[PDB]
This record gives C-alpha cells, sequence and structure tokens, in this order.
C-alpha cells in the first residue's frame, strides 16, 4: 500500500520540479523572461518553454 | 585628418547582472502603501507575482 | 583600450531613460534585456567599463 502512496508523490514531485528548468530559454521564470525582454525577441524563449 | 574609420570613438560598456540578491540599483518608481488579505498583483524590489 | 577603470554603480536610484533619448550616442545596442524596459528592472551588480 506505501508503494503506491509513494509513485505518486515521487511522480507528482518531479512534475513539480520540472518547472525549474531553463529548456534552453534564458531563465525558467516566465514573468521574468516578459519583463526583460520584447514581445518579438520573447516568443523565442516562450516557444522553448512550451 | 584621419577619416572616420579611424577617429577614435569613446566606448561605455554596462554589464547587469540579474540574479536576485540583495539588489541595491532601482529604477526610478513610486512606493505605494501594502494591502493585505487580498489577491494583488505585487513588486518588491523585482520579485513580481501574484 | 589595454586598461579600463571600471565603477561600481550601485545603492541609487539609476534613471537610465535620460540615456538612449539622446542623439549623442553613436549606438546604443542591448542583448539580455531590451532597451526602453531598463526602468522597470531593478539591477545587481552593475559594471562600467570605460
Amino acid at each position: 500500500l506505501q508503494d503506491v502512496v509513494n509513485q505518486n508523490a515521487q511522480a507528482l514531485n518531479t512534475l513539480v520540479k520540472q518547472l525549474s528548468s531553463n529548456f534552453g530559454a534564458i531563465s525558467s521564470v516566465l514573468n521574468d523572461i516578459l519583463s526583460r525582454l520584447d514581445p518579438p525577441e520573447a516568443e523565442v524563449q516562450i516557444d522553448r518553454l512550451i | 585628418t584621419n577619416g572616420v574609420g579611424y577617429q577614435p570613438y569613446r566606448v561605455v560598456v554596462l554589464s547587469f547582472e540579474l540574479l536576485h540578491a540583495p539588489a541595491t540599483v532601482c529604477g526610478p518608481k513610486k512606493s505605494t502603501n501594502l494591502v493585505k488579505n487580498k489577491c494583488v498583483n505585487f513588486n518588491f524590489n523585482g520579485l513580481t507575482g501574484t | 583600450v589595454y586598461a579600463w577603470n571600471r565603477k561600481r554603480i550601485s545603492n541609487c536610484v539609476a534613471d537610465y531613460s535620460v540615456l538612449y533619448n539622446s542623439a549623442s550616442f553613436s549606438t546604443f545596442k542591448c542583448y539580455g534585456v531590451s532597451p526602453t524596459k531598463l526602468n522597470d528592472l531593478c539591477f545587481t551588480n552593475v559594471y562600467a567599463d570605460s
């Protein structure tokens, strides 16, 4: 019974932690990319994040 | 007498670290009063969020 | 050229808008940030090389 709970918690945790990866962009924070960069260039980073 | 190619140019370059440390140089902005117990969008020294 | 006086701009309210608005500067090229949004951001560790 504990294995199911542990597996689900671990999968959910890694899903959460995958939000902290750049994926080749300039940052992992989308608001930071928007605030620091103009709309024409922001799409390039946003596409990698997507 | 030298042309613009060899005319001296004066260059100043700025290097900006934007990692969320105790930031000390900010842009000109007005610090309003804070509110509590309401979902608001905030900006604490560049730490934007909702 | 071989030397450069690096200057520490810290602990002050940089305006950043008086620059890039005058035509005295021949080139205003920025890479990490879009020049027009240098006002909302608050920066850390400004390096100036002349």
